[PDB]
């Protein structure tokens, strides 16, 4: 009798996004909208730059 | 979880807005209070 558990904090969801190919980045949801980014020029994405 | 944000706005003011969430879950903040304060020297010798 299958029933689903599971729970994973929201924060975790927000790591599992990894880097971002554009340059604005992934949300960090806090106060005032804000655009957070990591950047390594050597990787696919930004190798253009 | 209460967050405050100082925002530099001119040569010694500042700006102060604060937002609520629930912690585990909640994305959506929702600004509760806000105001400006000045990091202005006084003048303390009208005082007593």
């Amino acid at each position: 009798d299958f029933e689903e558990y599971w729970d994973e904090p929201n924060q975790s969801k927000m790591v599992k996004r990894g880097p971002s190919n554009n340059l604005l980045g992934h949300d960090q949801f806090a106060g005032n909208t804000l655009m957070e980014l990591f950047i390594d020029i050597n990787k696919s994405a930004h190798q253009y730059l | 979880h209460l967050q405050t944000s100082i925002t530099p706005t001119t040569k010694g003011e500042f700006k102060v807005e604060f937002f609520i969430k629930d912690n585990r879950n909640s994305t959506k903040w929702t600004k509760t209070s806000n105001g400006r304060i000045g990091l202005f020297k006084h003048n303390p010798k009208n005082n007593k």
